[PDB]
């Protein structure tokens, strides 16, 4: 299951976060900000894979804005590459040519796909049409 | 400035008003807010967190929040308590040992400073059985004249029956509003 | 700019 | 781009070459690396237009050291330049010549250096000065030979004050890096002619007339008299730095004076309306202007002793000056102002920084422990302070508690009922270990030590070394005092840290006690629960030998961090 | 002894950098931005940092920090008056301190650092005289800067000779929780704008007390200042002498004197303020503001700065003279009086919602500040005796004088 | 006029004083 | 009813951090002021203005009560704010969750699929010690189902049950069995998930 997964910016302003282990605020921002430090001092060689406080924090941004998951050691590395592909063209799909200036103006779009899609850390639709369909007739009920 | 479209509004009805739900759990508050809301005994499970509905009578929308009495959420009480209009007791006579609980319940949710303006309105519930008692040995245990700048009212409403309910809003509504 | 780019250019 | 650039300024139109030359010094600045078009730049400098003769000459001090052997093109510009009937482009072709970093020009750079020596102009003088310190820094070898030394003190005994401080700065930054052999002091007469021009120098020729008299040794008072009442207008200078310096003079000097004269009162009376005006400073400044008071507190703490009310820190403040507000607070604190001081600690521990709480309580613990006039009233906002229900204030104020008793433990047998129960689930290792301490020593006021060390106990395998070792001399302490309620509990103390305990300091203190327990349980009340010695507390005056240096040391580095100047250059 | 004097901006980066030693290389100006982040975020953030053996001390100015890497012993307070000396220049010759001048200003900004200091010493600091040496829109230097008066231009000539002074007070009171007043200091501020013709010698005189007692007038209204501090222009030895402030006054504004003594008189205005703040349920604002001062004196523009909670909403103000207003921002009630006759009484009731939800965190006392600023009226009763203005050509000089009694650091600390 | 105090005549020196 | 995007860009406009903390502070004083009026015609606006406030780093304690009373409102948009506000700034250590029980109760029968769906999203997503004892009995009436969209909710609810209650799977087993022959992806993902959890 995803401990948590945040969405943020190279510059180091958080797009999306959507943490699975309640924690404290004081200690959620405190993890927030040591990962942003880790991923931003880190290299384009470093295998997208970081072991913070025995957790499996994988970073992927395809854009300048990047992507971090926290996977437990008991699954696949690659597996969370794929979801968060999967999800990125989910993302894409749904919005239209998805840019940085629509992930905060649609915030709470990208929210509700997330929550339809991953629930709890773990996956709940395979496929992705059948996510985009049911998000938009969600969305459409008004 | 100009109150033409105020005097408009208040010539047809304007006010609405507000109301809560507080009391003990089985104490027939879900039920008596559904009978009335819609007029109909529902039988529903216990009410882990609360109720809000509104009633729409003699041009007042009463809003209604029923809150439990839950011990976990005795005293979450204090949340309603912000803008807050109203306050509805409901009293339980058929639960001799929950008597002492429900008028200490009564007694702490009185001794907030924030609600001062929020007039005593005591519902008599469970008007079913036997062992019930009056509309003043319940008053007289409770103490309820003993509350200083505190408007109270004590009236018995049957649960299956639904006989003073009107009399009730008739009540509330003249110690609200203060106008013909 | 930067952010105006597409996340994947699909 | 880079072609078009270099075209354009490889062209014979200066409406061109001056949107060039200010295009090439914005891509430097904005970060561009344009090192690699110096030599394309090298033709366009020789321009009757001064606008893009600095730009050149600016370029060529940015890209000398990246290419030393493309700048070889530029020394018969410089020597062209040096004679300019102008002053403004000679200074400027000085002060460029001395910024080249190059090892192969400043070679050929020696008679233009010495031509503008004896300028008749005070900016071409000062710039000359300026280049002489600059080539020393970069090639003291080459200015040795040159002679320049010879020029430099034939430049304080002339006219042009300015060029006079201009001079003495860099001689004192040339014996700076000197290793004091022929040394550049001057006897009184020099000393008197730099006072001379000290009322007629800049702010900025002011401290460097006032930073010769920090290197001289006054030998007499009169001569000693004579230096401080010319370094009193000092002190009404609007400049921060040049208070500070006049300042630092006087101190140097008053190791000469004499106290049984009047001068010495005097300078003593007319510094503290200085170090008051100097404390209504910039925020900036705040922290070097208690650096300063603090280095000079633990020399003569009898100038600032009534100067109290100006030691409050601030609502806004700074954190570096609330720190250090604290420090001076508790350097100067006296039982005459000890009300003023316990006001000023409640009050900074009713704000929210954890850090400027630490300080405070710190700051409140040292003030109790200094002076004992005031136990009482400490150990009362101590207590106020627990009782303030915070889990830092309550840390700080356990410490404190610990630390008193340990110190005037004679009269507190009256607060170990409160602090009895007083919410011991903190597990701060700096407060639990005090409180299990403050319980074993003062085991005798509390009927329930045996009970509250049962909580204890639960984890003291697995709870710290430190707090392992007082848990278990608070127990030993306990079982020596009283061992019919503890009869069991030092065995177990015993079992647990002797056979369930790896800790090789722990383990063997639990031998110990086993083997004293075995061995004499009589004798382990004169052994273990003897009456220990006055503790000498730690004395946070300096020595007075590094007080001695760093009174010469004043307003630089070393006296910000108090420490040598050869403990911290690199 | 800077090594390099550089300027930063908000995102880190160095807008303009200005070698002096070249002692340290141009690559540790990288590190200071996070040694400055993790000092802030440790608490340890100091404006004198050190990259190793490199120390960057520097303070903030309006849109960024003037950072200077040294690396040997120098003297922190004269890279600290040099700093204080440049940002002085920048905001004479620009009249904004943003980003903005620092990419539009740079052919007049390189070449105003490269005059100012020359490896690491400064020797040109006043604004006024170097602004005829460098523009940004050049002849030999001025002969001010060569002579021993670099703070007065000679040639100076005008239709008139007309001199305004502004004599400025700063009350500052510190009023402890308990009533009490802790620290209550009163800072001089005599400011002048000199427009005259030639370099005229200006001679200044009040009824000082040491003055009144040397003279044997020790028992008028004297000031007794217990610090005096003279500008560049006055005289330290004339001072020193027999309390004679000779000096010459610069062309346009500038602080000549500055009296800085104690007040041991009662606050000009009492504040009695109430928090009758229920329990997560409302809040009251017993606030009542007693004029202590002359009522021959107004105080225009009282600013009366009331902490209220943070996460107050809903609030009703019942006050009786003066706006009251609660800004977001800010977060505190703002006692905004136009004009507020001495000894008036202004007595205000606040009220104000609360959330149920308590907060997380503490968020402290701020301290009451009251913003009365009074002119004419001079609280610590110095008033100026005579100005000798003496001229070699002779002229009729009119010099003119202003007192202005503001509020300084009155800060009331809350219960 | 102006606010924070209309501005006002300075005198010479001490008359009184000599 | 400031509009979010408006907010957004006033918040991009700010380029100082205390001025961005002003600004925040001045949006939420508004925000405040209209929660205190009980709005509930442009209540999601500002509901959106608090969790942008929230995600910048701004606190919302006070904005609890006002998604709880969202949260069992009507509107489509008012609950899926109030759904968004209980999943960001809700959890377990709030103390504030005990309450929302009668809502997701209410929530649990609700004839739409997309509010019983939320609201199953949502507890899995704020999981309690003690929520999970009492919504139970309701993730299992559900779990029974043949909603393939409804499968893998309570799939993922069982699942978030489970681990945050341990003791609660043997009430799992007489509802998962015989249920490998799912064809739709999503189910045969989320059972065989469930499978490998318990
Ligand atoms: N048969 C009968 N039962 C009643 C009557 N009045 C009250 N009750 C009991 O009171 C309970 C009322 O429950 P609800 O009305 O659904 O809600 P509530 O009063 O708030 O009780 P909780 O949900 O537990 O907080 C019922 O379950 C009945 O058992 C009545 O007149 N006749
Ligand atoms: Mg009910």
């Amino acid at each position: 299951m995803i401990h948590f997964i945040l969405l943020f910016s190279r510059q180091g302003k958080l797009r999306l976060q959507k943490w699975y282990i309640t924690l404290p605020d004081k200690e959620r921002k405190k993890i927030t900000r040591e990962i942003v430090q880790i991923i931003l001092s880190r290299g384009h060689r470093t295998s997208s894979f970081v072991d913070w406080k025995e957790l499996k924090l994988v970073y992927k941004r395809y854009a300048s804005l990047y992507f971090c998951c926290a996977i437990e050691n008991q699954d696949n590395e690659l597996l969370t590459l794929e979801i968060v592909h999967r999800y990125v063209e989910l993302l894409d799909k749904y919005f239209g040519n998805v840019c940085e200036l629509d992930i905060i103006f649609n915030f709470e779009k990208a929210y509700f796909i997330l929550d339809e899609f991953i629930i709890g850390g773990e996956i709940q639709e395979t496929s992705k049409k059948i996510a985009v369909k049911a998000i938009e007739d969600s969305d459409m009920l008004q | 400035g100009n109150i033409f479209a105020n005097l408009f509004k208040g010539l047809f009805g304007k006010k609405e008003m507000r109301i809560l739900m507080v009391g003990l759990d089985a104490a027939g508050k879900t039920t008596i807010l559904y009978k009335l809301k819609l007029g109909e005994i529902v039988t529903t499970i216990p009410t882990i967190g609360f109720n809000v509905e509104t009633v729409e009578y003699k041009n007042i929308s009463f809003t209604v929040w029923d809150v439990g009495g839950q011990d976990k959420i005795r005293p979450l009480w204090r949340h309603y308590f912000q803008n807050t209009q109203g306050l509805i007791f409901v009293v339980d006579s058929n639960d001799r040992e929950r008597v002492n609980e429900a008028r200490e319940e009564l007694m702490r949710m009185l001794a907030e400073d924030e609600l001062r303006d929020a007039v005593l309105l005591v519902f008599a519930n469970k008007q079913d059985l036997p062992n019930a008692m009056n509309a003043a040995e319940i008053t007289d245990k409770l103490g309820l004249h003993s509350l200083r700048h505190r408007n109270w009212y004590i009236q018995a409403t049957c649960a299956t029956s639904g006989d003073g309910l009107y009399e009730g809003l008739d009540w509330l509504s003249n110690q609200l509003r203060n106008q013909k | 700019k930067g952010e105006n780019t597409s996340l994947l250019h699909p | 781009e880079i072609f078009e650039l270099k075209a354009e300024l490889n062209s014979d139109k200066k409406e061109k070459k001056k949107e060039a030359v200010k295009k090439v010094i914005a891509s430097m600045t904005v970060g561009k690396d344009v090192s690699a078009l110096f030599p394309d730049v090298v033709n366009c400098m020789q321009t009757d237009n001064l606008e893009l003769k600095k730009l050149v000459y600016l370029y060529l001090m940015n890209y000398a050291k990246s290419q030393p052997d493309m700048a070889i093109m530029a020394v018969n510009t410089f020597v062209k330049d040096c004679e300019d009937p102008n002053p403004l482009i000679r200074a400027l072709a000085v002060r460029t010549m001395g910024c080249i970093r190059v090892d192969k020009i400043t070679e050929y750079l020696c008679e233009p250096l010495r031509k503008c020596l004896k300028d008749e102009d005070p900016y071409v003088r000062k710039t000359a000065a300026v280049c002489v310190a600059k080539l020393h820094d970069i090639n003291a070898q080459l200015v040795e030979d040159q002679g320049f030394l010879d020029t430099l003190k034939d430049l304080i005994s002339d006219s042009n004050p300015m060029v006079v401080a201009n001079a003495v700065a860099a001689l004192s930054e040339i014996a700076e890096s000197h290793p004091s052999s022929n040394l550049l002091d001057l006897n009184p007469q020099s000393i008197n002619k730099l006072l001379t021009a000290l009322n007629e120098c800049t702010e900025w020729g002011q401290i460097f007339i006032l930073d010769c008299l920090a290197n001289y040794m006054p030998k007499d008072d009169r001569e000693a008299q004579s230096i401080c009442e010319r370094v009193t207008p000092r002190l009404s200078h609007a400049n921060s730095a040049v208070v500070l310096s006049a300042v630092k003079v006087l101190m140097k000097f008053m190791e000469m004076l004499s106290k049984d004269l009047d001068y010495y009162g005097t300078l003593l009376k007319k510094l503290a309306p200085p170090l008051v005006t100097l404390l209504s400073a910039e925020p900036e400044l705040q922290y070097v202007a208690l650096r300063n008071i603090n280095l000079i507190v633990q020399k003569r703490p009898e100038i600032l002793k009534h100067e109290m009310k100006v030691f409050f820190v601030k609502y806004n403040d700074p954190i570096y000056v609330k720190l250090e507000k604290l420090d001076i607070m508790i350097r100067l604190a006296s039982q005459a102002n000890i009300a003023q001081v316990l006001a000023e600690l409640r009050e900074y521990a009713t704000e929210v920084d954890v850090d400027f709480v630490r300080k405070a309580v710190r700051a409140i613990g040292r003030c109790a422990i200094k002076v004992e006039q005031s136990a009482e009233r400490c150990v009362s906002t101590l207590l106020d302070l627990i009782q303030t229900k915070v889990n830092y204030v309550v840390q700080e104020a356990i410490v404190v508690i610990k630390d008193i008793f340990r110190k005037y433990p004679n009269k507190y047998e009256s607060v170990i009922a409160t602090l009895c129960e007083n919410l011991d689930s903190l597990d701060e290792p700096e407060a639990r270990a005090a409180m299990i301490w403050i319980v074993g020593e003062y085991a005798e006021r509390i009927d329930n030590a045996d009970e509250l060390l049962e909580s204890f106990l639960e984890g003291f395998h697995d709870k710290s070394t430190q707090v392992q070792l007082q848990l278990l001399t608070a127990i030993v302490k306990l079982f020596l005092k009283k061992p019919t309620e503890t009869q069991e509990l030092v065995q177990q103390v015993l079992s647990l840290a002797t056979q369930d305990s790896d800790n090789p300091d722990l383990r063997d203190r639990g031998y110990i006690y086993w083997r004293l327990l075995s061995t004499d349980p009589v004798a382990a009340k004169e052994v273990v629960l003897a009456e220990k010695p006055l503790i000498s507390e730690e004395t946070d005056l300096i020595e007075p030998t590094l007080l001695d240096e760093l009174i010469c040391y004043i307003g630089t580095l070393a006296s910000v961090y108090h420490k040598p100047p050869s403990a911290f250059v690199e | 002894s800077a090594s390099a004097v550089y300027v930063l901006d908000l995102k880190g980066k160095v807008l303009i950098c200005r070698n002096y030693r070249g002692d340290v290389d141009m690559s540790e100006v990288e590190h200071f931005m996070p040694i400055l982040m993790e000092k802030e975020e440790e608490g340890m953030l100091s404006p004198i940092l050190a990259h190793g053996g490199v120390r960057f001390m520097w303070i903030k100015h309006n849109n960024l920090y003037l950072v200077a890497t040294s690396k040997k012993n120098a003297c922190v307070s004269l890279v600290f008056s040099f700093l204080y000396k440049v940002v002085q220049v920048f905001s004479e010759y620009f009249k904004e301190l943003e980003e903005e001048s620092i990419r539009d200003n740079f052919v007049i900004i390189y070449e105003l650092l490269d005059e100012l200091m020359d490896f690491g010493y400064p020797q040109t600091t006043d604004s006024k005289i170097l602004q005829e040496y460098i523009t940004q829109e050049a002849p030999r230097p001025p002969a001010t800067v060569t002579n021993a008066v670099s703070w007065r231009s000679e040639g100076i000539k005008y239709r008139k000779n007309e001199v305004f002074l502004d004599v400025i007070e700063a009350v500052n009171l510190l009023v402890s929780a308990n009533g009490n007043v802790l620290r209550s200091e009163i800072v001089g501020s005599i400011k002048m704008r000199v427009f005259l013709s030639g370099m005229p010698e200006l001679r200044l005189g009040l009824n000082d007390k040491v003055l009144f007692d040397n003279t044997g007038r020790g028992k008028s209204k004297s000031v007794e200042l217990e610090d005096v501090k003279f500008h560049q222009c006055v005289r330290l030895s004339r001072f020193e002498n027999d309390r004679t402030i000779s000096f010459i006054p610069p062309d346009g504004e500038f602080e000549l004197m500055s009296y800085r003594l104690n007040t041991h008189v009662k606050p000009l205005i009492w504040i009695e303020s109430v928090i009758e703040k229920h329990s997560h349920s409302r809040i009251e604002y017993m606030v009542k503001a007693k004029s202590q001062f002359k009522r021959r004196s107004t105080a225009n523009n009282v600013e009366i700065h009331i902490p209220v909670p943070n996460d107050a909403d809903s609030p009703k103000f019942k006050t009786t003279v003066g706006s009251v207003k609660w800004v977001p921002e800010n977060s505190e009630i703002v006692w905004s009086v136009k004009s507020f006759p001495g000894g008036k009484e202004y007595l205000m009731r606040a009220h104000f919602g609360l959330p149920s939800v308590e907060a997380e965190d503490k968020e402290g006392k701020p301290p009451i500040s009251v913003k009365f600023e009074i002119p004419y009226f001079t609280t610590s009763g110095i008033q100026v005796r005579y100005l000798k203005i003496i001229e070699k050509s002779g002229y009729q000089a009119l010099p003119w004088v202003r007192y202005i009694t503001q509020n300084g650091d009155y800060q009331l600390r809350t219960q | 006029d102006r606010k924070g105090g209309s501005y006002s005549q300075a005198a010479g020196s001490d008359s009184a004083q000599s | 009813p400031i509009r979010l995007r408006e907010l957004i860009r006033t918040i991009r406009t700010a380029r100082t951090q205390a001025e961005e903390r002003e600004m925040i502070q001045k949006e939420c004083a508004a925000i405040r002021s209209s929660f205190r009026e009980e709005d509930n015609t442009y209540r999601c606006r500002n509901v959106a203005k608090l969790l942008y406030m929230h995600m910048l780093g701004y606190p919302a304690h006070f904005g609890q009560l006002e998604c709880l009373k969202l949260i069992a409102s009507q509107k489509f948009t008012d609950k899926r704010i109030g759904y968004l506000g209980a999943m960001l700034l809700l959890d377990e250590r709030q103390d504030v969750h005990l309450l929302m029980t009668n809502c997701i109760k209410n929530d649990l029968n609700h004839s739409t699929q997309f509010v019983q769906g939320l609201a199953l999203c949502t507890l899995g997503c704020m999981g309690s010690s003690e929520m999970c004892r009492d919504l139970a009995g309701e993730v299992e009436k559900l779990l029974k189902t043949s909603n393939s969209y409804l499968r893998k909710k309570a799939a993922l609810c069982a699942v978030h049950v489970i681990r945050k209650v341990p003791e609660l799977m043997e009430m799992f087993l007489p509802a998962t069995k015989n249920l490998l022959n799912e064809k739709n992806h999503g189910v045969l993902h989320t059972s065989v998930v469930l499978l490998t959890e318990m």
